[PDB]
RNA sequence: ACUCUGGUUUCUCUUCAGAUCGCAUAAAUCUUUCGCACUAAAGAUUUCCGUGGAGAGGAACAACUCUGAGUCCAAUUUUUUGAGGCCUUGCUUUGGCAAGGCUA
């Protein structure tokens, strides 16, 4: 069995494209490198973008720290 | 939490070190505070005491609302009122003017 | 928690955060104030009855109760 | 609903409904040797959900021994149903209906009169004792009736309080009775999901007494519940076997930490039991108080006053509570009427599970077709109407309402049996009161009034004018086979009819009695033992005919074999003279007859399969092996039937229009037999050459039978004839020191004594021995006075053995009133059978 | 007062241990089997005399052994004879063995043998393997060690640092199966005259070997127990009335405290 | 004293997962913690678009989980 | 002092029938399988009613305990030996 | 965791007690039965040896052990927020309500 947390260790440890869904922000998207995380789903993205669904807008974030309480779901690519 | 020590002080660093010190300012000095509200209001007024939690208790406190017709400031006068601290948005003091 | 505990069995009507009203017996309730009202009706505005029974509504969902009529016999 | 009752935890509107939701209704059977203490487990069940009902200190009141007999001879006798509302670990309520069931060895008709209505079992084993003969017979009869097994090991105090061995000793002989259990298990069933561990929770541990009972996840809730942070059900799967705790790291190896630690069943379950038992019997007034104050008890000074017995059970009750650990087993381990609707219909509904009615009723769905099946009747104590006592398979069972009740002989085309009768009351039966209910659905067990006239042992209660095609429940199947066998007259004869109603009613009162009419104007019945036919002859004088009854002396049952094949071809022809039978007689081989009645093989079986078997399995030709006619008196008899006859010596086609006559003929000459009127056991009959007669009016019907008996007779008489002896099978248990008088007591009634061998952990001993079963009144007496009352035996039916003599020899010279010597035991036994039968004198050997 | 006792358990045993010499040291009730109270009130009602038991006279004439014809029913015959059926069969199974049984009070059956162990070292623990207890010859989904099951840091089996066994244990257990009054912790008191020494003496076994006379003697004895147990009346209900408290009241009688020997010869002379 | 989630009757079983902002997933169970978090294989997006977009690992926060359907019989 | 009344009522409701609503206001009615200790239930043969008014059929689900708001227990259960 | 009942011992009196009222077990009278009544049984009545429950009075020291009663939690799952803003329709109690579509 896979746990979260383990599975999130792998994707950092892997530096993949990880995109992070929001919490109630269904067009706002974020897709970023992951490169730590804690306890309370607090993650951090090296080359973070924002994603929209109708502006489809990629607007580059850099380095910015997401916390737990706002991601939706973490995918890849 | 590894620390479950009793005498527990933390909380007065986090009022002196912390971002919460803010609010201490206020406090001490009786600056005059604003905090932006989860309802799309403002409030000004003089903050007394508060927690962790955030939820402080403003003295002579004067609330903005815009209501729509079209956005129009509409302004009320607190004398005193307890704010619960989950219920803002943001908390600010007063910009020195000089 | 005896301010509560007064209310039980008493017939009140509750008023959740999605403006729902619930009226029925109060039976008990919990520290997270989850509300165990039986022989409960729904109460919603175009006013309308909709009776329901024992009634499970969470503690998040509970914004303001009043009593609505005594226990009955 | 309207009846008064005694004050319950529960209120009896939950009770009503939980009766309509058969996921969480429980039907549950307790078993076990006797007096391995079943009673209390309901009754200190009773206490907790009915709080004024409380133990007498110094006396238990049993609560199921209702009973007068039960009640001053302390054993017992009669299952008696409880209905309780039990919480579960996680505050669940279950309806649980429970069967208290004797553990005597005579009374086990009882139990398969509980067995049949339940889904599973719960098997009571004494800690001290261990696994003794009713454990053995009940494990068998109870994975043969496909049903749920679980165990409770109880009386765990003698381990602590009488005993006295090492915590870890106690472990080992907890882990053996739990091994022997495993080993009969899969003695006696294929497949391995019935796995008793406590790791599975499928074992409980109790002791009844003082209000004990835990699995192993009741107790580490009970840590769970002190200390918050444990998660008590994988706390629970590191709390048996050779799994060890490791202080320093906190975790559970499966390696010992060094030397000197403790399994964690001794360490964590074991130890505190110990700890709490000697504080309370031995340091009451010094420190006591301080270890319930670590324990988080608190007894009221006028408390801590009481007798060390009832202190020692108040404070277990307090520690561990209810009995959670009982209903969690049998809440995973038992299933629900619903999911075990599949194996009752499989297995006890001669439709068939693939019927359209065994389709309704395998779902117990409570809106279908009534279909009610009652196995006890419990008599009022006035002693003039019964109630029957069954569970509702399916529909809904309505006071008032009429039924149409099918007795045992019910088929679809022969439907005289039926009748139709009117429900009166319905009564929920807890142990003593009965709450009467309006109606009783599907899945539940109801006590039925109105119904009692038309059955005589077992019942299957449907509707009318629906139901068409409804079958019945096949009749109850039992452990032992009734031997011992009084006979009964009134003391005055002009009141013969009502001793005869007497005996009717008792025929409804005894699931496996069986009274019968002999050909002398005899009344007998057959019974299981002493204590059994004792208190059917109470009953009888007491309770259902208030007259004066006369007892014969005790007699058993013989059977008529052969031990050779006949000399001479034997022969009978019909009165006509035109048709013509001819026929020998020699034994079974060795161990087919068990195979016969024990239902290895039938005659339902296709020819190719029934020749397959004989041949592989006892060296048949297929030309024999196929040619089988019939099985013995009964359908299942210990007797063969086979045709020998040449296809070229006589017309096959035209034979086969006698065969259904002779295997008449057979079955019922095999059903009296020539010597005693006793049946045939073990004997194999060829047909040798069956001459025909083509007129289809002159053969068939009255004509052909009577030549087929007279033939059977002839065959059996020219091969030499024996008599059998039922033969007993004793278990006794004594001190090492009473064991030779054991062997003093058995070789006076002819006792052979297989095997002498210690109970593990305990100071006794058990002698196992044959005895026959005629020379067995008053063994036990004599076990018990001989040793002074320190060495106890219950007696079973085991198998038939030949008797010494030869029955047809009248050279031997008998005298009336002495014991004969064994040379010649087998000619009195024939004589004076045939002489209290009343047949003539002496046998006429002939053609 | 003196109408109550409560007493320690370190008393008790001592008071066990000192009347050893006068206590039976059984265990059960399996001893008086067929020699019990029910078992000679059944034998009594039977007219039939248990071999070491009373023998009472004819409850009522009836019916006798040689006053019943032979019938088709009790022809001697028909009856198969292998062990003689003695009159214990008839007590012990009283409506199987019996015609007409009336006033068979039931005998109480089997009781589970008591398997206590009986201590003899002080200087052994208390739970101990004893050598008279048969051994226990030697010969599991179990969840691996790598599990992640940790027990929390303060949990500990309950009682921990309780000894297992005190030193007295061993003597506190052998307490459950002392003979009454020892098997007690407190009760109330008796009169001197109302405890019988010996009478637990001649509910036991008719001796073998004593001479004639004392076992005659034993059976005399248990025949009057059981006429006491049978004859037994309840105790009418009155009204308290008290003699001696009655003749304090008037003014003719007084009170002292005198030893018993001078009251003794009071008393003679009196009556004298 | 957060007891993990009864999911053990969903593992390795496809599965359909409701979003909080009115969203809908698809994909099969591999693991859960004591949040509810929970890790999904061979994961389908399932968008109210109308086209279904396979991702396969993805992880997923229990606050935002709002109701489990399963897919597969189980 | 650990598990409330309701959460003995909400627990010994599992067997009957129990109709959970949704904070997304979906209904879903059905045969309870197990309840832990918090409001998260695992119901069985739901039938579901959406915002619009559509029913569906589940067969299995696992509602999450935080998005429930309110739910009409058994009209059995009135009698239970904890809400007593 | 703060306050208030209830005590225990002893002497006397009144009433009920079929409850092993007593973990003991006497005597008398009457009847019946048979012997032919210490050496014998059954039934009934009585008296004695002496108990429990309740109630009542007296008099001796303990008074709050006990019995009860009144008197440390902001980071998913409940109480320290995804909250607030735009558009249409029916009715506007012209305040807006109801549903849906949205932006955050
Ligand atoms: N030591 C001990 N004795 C017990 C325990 N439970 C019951 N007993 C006693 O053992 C005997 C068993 O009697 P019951 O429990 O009525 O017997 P049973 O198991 O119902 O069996 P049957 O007599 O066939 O009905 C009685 O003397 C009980 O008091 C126990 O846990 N420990």
């Amino acid at each position: 069995m896979v746990q979260p947390i383990n599975l999130i260790f792998r994707y950092l440890q892997n530096r993949s494209r990880i995109q992070v869904w929001l919490y109630e922000q269904v067009n706002m998207r974020i897709e970023g490198c992951i490169i730590g995380f804690d306890e309370y789903m607090n993650l951090v993205l090296d080359d973070a973008e924002e994603i929209h669904s109708k502006t489809k807008s990629r607007k580059q974030l850099g380095r910015i720290m997401l916390k737990g309480d706002n991601i939706t779901l973490l995918q890849s690519v | 939490e590894m620390t479950p020590e009793e005498l527990q002080k933390r909380e007065e660093e986090e009022f002196n070190t912390g971002p919460l010190s803010v609010l201490t300012q206020s406090v001490k000095n009786n600056t005059q505070v604003l905090i932006n509200c989860r309802n799309n209001k403002k409030l000004l007024g003089r903050v007394k005491a508060f927690d962790r939690h955030c939820n402080m208790v403003l003295e002579n406190v004067k609330e903005m609302w815009t209501e729509v017709s079209k956005p129009v400031n509409k302004d009320r006068y607190i004398s005193k009122m307890f704010l619960r601290g989950d219920s803002v948005i943001v908390v600010l003091r007063n910009p020195l003017i000089a | 928690s005896s301010k509560m505990l007064q209310h039980i069995d008493y017939r009140m009507r509750c008023i959740l955060q999605d403006g729902r009203i619930f009226i029925g017996t109060f039976k008990a309730f919990d520290k997270h104030m989850n509300l165990i009202l039986c022989d409960c009706d729904e109460f919603r505005k175009r006013e309308e009855k909709r009776v329901l029974g024992l009634v499970l509504l969470r503690g998040e969902n509970l914004v303001s109760m009043t009593v609505e009529g005594p226990p009955p016999k | 609903m309207e009846q008064t009752l005694p004050v319950t935890v529960y209120e009896m509107d939950f009770l009503a409904d939980l009766m309509d939701n058969s996921e969480l209704i429980r039907n549950v059977t307790l078993c076990g040797h006797l007096h391995h203490g079943k009673t209390c487990f309901v009754d200190c069940l009773i206490e907790q959900t009915h709080p004024e009902i409380r133990k007498r200190y110094d006396q238990d009141l049993c609560y199921t021994d209702i009973l007068f007999t039960e009640q001053e001879r302390g054993v017992g006798i009669k299952s008696t149903p409880v209905t309780v509302v039990l919480p579960d670990t996680k505050g669940k309520s279950y309806l649980f209906n429970i069967m208290d069931t004797p553990g005597h060895v005579n009374f086990s008709d009882e139990v398969t009169a509980g067995l049949r209505i339940s889904d599973g079992v719960v098997l009571f084993i004494d800690a001290a004792e261990g696994v003794m003969l009713n454990t053995e017979r009940l494990i068998k009869h109870a994975v043969q009736e496909r049903l749920a097994v679980t165990v409770c090991i109880n009386k765990i105090d003698r381990l602590i309080l009488e005993l006295k061995l090492p915590p870890t000793d106690a472990y080992y002989k907890l882990r053996h009775i739990v091994d022997e259990v495993n080993g009969l298990i899969s003695m006696y069933s294929t497949d391995e999901n019935l796995i008793l561990s406590p790791l599975l929770g499928n074992v409980c541990f109790s002791s009844s007494q003082y209000s004990i009972c835990f699995t192993l996840g009741s107790f580490a809730k009970i840590y769970a519940d002190t200390f918050g942070d444990i998660n008590y059900q994988e706390f629970a799967k590191r709390l048996w076997g050779d799994i060890y705790f490791n202080p320093k790291t906190r975790k559970f190896t499966k390696k010992a930490p060094t030397s000197s630690s403790q399994r964690s069943f001794v360490e964590f379950i074991l130890e505190p039991l110990y700890k709490i038992l000697a504080q309370v019997v031995g340091d009451v007034d010094t420190s006591l108080p301080r270890t319930l104050d670590e324990l988080g008890i608190h007894l009221t000074k006028e408390e801590l006053k009481l007798n060390i017995r009832p202190l020692l059970r108040l404070v277990c009750k307090k520690f561990f509570g209810e009995f959670t650990g009982f209903v969690d087993m049998c809440v995973q381990h038992i299933p629900s009427p619903k999911v075990g609707a599949k194996p009752k219909i499989e297995h006890t509904y001669t439709g068939g599970v693939d019927s359209d009615l065994g389709e309704a009723m395998s779902d117990c769905d409570p809106d279908g077709p009534l279909m009610c099946h009652t196995t006890k009747m419990y008599s009022t104590d006035d002693g003039v109407q019964f109630h029957a006592f069954g569970r509702v398979l399916s529909g809904t069972i309505h006071a008032g309402q009429p039924v149409k009740v099918l007795g045992e002989n019910y088929t679809l085309e022969d439907e005289e049996d039926s009748q139709i009768c009117t429900v009166g009351r319905l009564w929920i039966s807890v142990a003593r009161y009965h709450i009467e209910v309006n109606r009783v659905p599907a899945g539940n067990w109801v006590l039925i009034e109105g119904v009692d006239q038309p059955i005589v042992k077992t019942a299957t209660i449907t509707e009318p004018r629906g139901n068409e095609e409804a079958q019945i429940f096949r009749p109850l199947k039992f452990n032992t086979t009734s031997v011992i066998k009084i006979a009964v007259e009134p003391v005055n004869p002009s009141e013969l009819p009502k001793m005869l109603d007497g005996l009717r009613k008792v025929n409804k009162s005894y699931p496996s009695l069986t009274t019968k009419v002999e050909e002398s104007g005899e009344h007998v019945i057959l019974g299981t033992g002493e204590l059994y036919l004792d208190c059917v002859m109470h009953d009888l004088r007491k309770m259902y005919s208030e007259i004066d009854i006369k007892v014969a002396d005790p007699v058993v049952t013989f059977c008529e074999t052969v031990v050779e094949t006949s000399s001479l071809k034997c022969f009978a022809e019909t009165p006509n003279k035109k048709n013509k039978i001819t026929m020998i007689a020699e034994p079974l081989e060795k161990g087919l007859a068990e195979d016969i009645e024990n239902e290895v093989v039938q005659i339902t079986w296709n020819r190719k399969k029934l020749g397959e078997f004989f041949q592989t399995k006892y060296d048949w030709d297929l030309l024999a092996a196929r040619s089988i006619w019939a099985f013995g008196p009964d359908a299942t008899g210990p007797n063969i039937l086979v045709d020998d006859t040449l296809p070229s010596e006589v017309d096959k086609a035209l034979l086969g229009s006698v065969k259904d006559s002779i295997v008449q003929g057979f079955q019922w000459g095999t059903r009296e037999g020539p010597l005693c009127d006793e049946l045939i056991r073990n004997v194999k009959f060829k047909i040798l050459d069956a001459v025909v007669a083509q007129e289809p009016l002159h053969r068939g019907g009255g004509q052909i039978i009577p030549t087929a008996r007279r033939v059977v007779y002839s065959a059996f008489l020219m091969a030499t004839p024996r008599l059998m002896e039922p033969y007993y099978f004793v278990e006794v248990q004594a001190p090492a020191d009473c064991v030779s008088a054991v062997y003093t007591v058995l070789a006076r009634r002819r006792g052979h004594v297989t095997q002498d061998a210690p109970i593990p952990g305990s100071p006794l001993y058990t002698i196992k021995a044959f005895i026959p079963a005629i020379d067995s009144f008053g063994f036990e007496t004599d076990l018990r006075t001989h040793t002074q009352g320190q060495a106890f035996s219950l007696s079973v039916f085991h198998h038939w053995q030949i008797v010494p003599g030869d029955p047809l020899d009248k050279s031997i010279v008998i005298r009336p009133l002495e014991p004969q010597p064994a040379p010649h035991l087998a000619r009195e036994f024939m004589i004076k059978t045939r002489r209290r039968k009343g047949l003539s004198e002496d046998v006429s050997i002939s053609k | 007062t003196y109408q109550r006792w409560q007493f320690t358990l370190p008393m008790m045993s001592t008071l066990y241990r000192l009347a050893n010499q006068l206590l039976t040291d059984l265990v059960d009730d399996n001893y008086f089997y067929l020699f019990d109270l029910k078992a000679f009130f059944t034998s009594k009602a039977l007219n039939m005399a248990i071999p070491g038991g009373p023998k009472f006279e004819p409850l009522v004439r009836d019916i006798n052994l040689q006053d019943e014809d032979w019938n088709e029913f009790n022809d001697i015959n028909k009856i198969i004879i292998r062990q003689p059926i003695r009159t214990e069969y008839k007590i012990a199974f009283p409506y199987l063995y019996n015609n007409l049984p009336h006033h068979v009070h039931l005998t109480w059956y089997h009781t589970p043998n008591v398997v206590f162990i009986k201590t003899e070292d002080p200087d052994l623990p208390a739970f101990y393997f004893d050598p008279l207890i048969n051994p226990i010859s030697h010969r599991e989904p179990l969840p691996d060690d790598d599990e992640e099951f940790e027990l929390p840091e303060f949990v500990e089996p309950f009682l921990k640092d309780t000894p297992l066994y005190t030193d007295n244990t061993a003597n506190g257990i052998a307490l459950l199966w002392a003979p009454r009054p020892f098997n007690l912790r407190s009760g109330r008191t008796r009169r001197a005259l109302d405890i019988p020494l010996v009478k637990n003496w001649y509910r036991e076994h008719c001796p073998a070997g004593q001479p004639v006379k004392v076992r005659v003697s034993y059976q005399k004895l248990l025949k009057y127990y059981v006429l006491n147990a049978l004859k037994h009346r309840p105790p009418k209900a009155q009204k308290k009335r008290y003699l001696f408290r009655s003749f304090k009241a008037t003014k003719f009688f007084q009170s002292t405290k005198l030893d018993w020997v001078e009251v003794g010869l009071q008393v003679c002379r009196q009556g004298y | 004293k957060a007891h993990p989630p009864e999911l053990k009757k969903f593992m390795d079983k496809k599965l359909s997962l409701k979003l909080n902002g009115g969203r809908h997933v698809q994909g099969i169970l591999r693991g859960f913690d004591p949040f509810m978090n929970l890790v999904i294989d061979e994961c389908v997006e399932m968008a109210t678009s109308g086209q279904q977009n396979n991702i396969g690992m993805v992880v997923i926060r229990g606050n935002s989980i709002i109701m489990l359907e399963a897919l597969e019989r189980v | 002092m650990s598990i409330g009344v309701p959460i003995k009522v909400l627990h010994e409701a599992e067997g009957h029938i129990v109709t959970c609503e949704t904070n997304t206001g979906e209904v879903y009615r059905g045969k309870l399988i197990e309840a832990e200790d918090n409001m998260n239930c695992q119901m069985s043969n739901i039938t579901v009613t959406y915002r619009d008014g559509r029913v569906a059929q589940l067969e299995q689900v696992y509602i999450r305990g935080s998005k429930i708001r309110f739910l009409i227990l058994p009209d059995m259960l009135k009698n239970a030996p904890m809400l007593k």
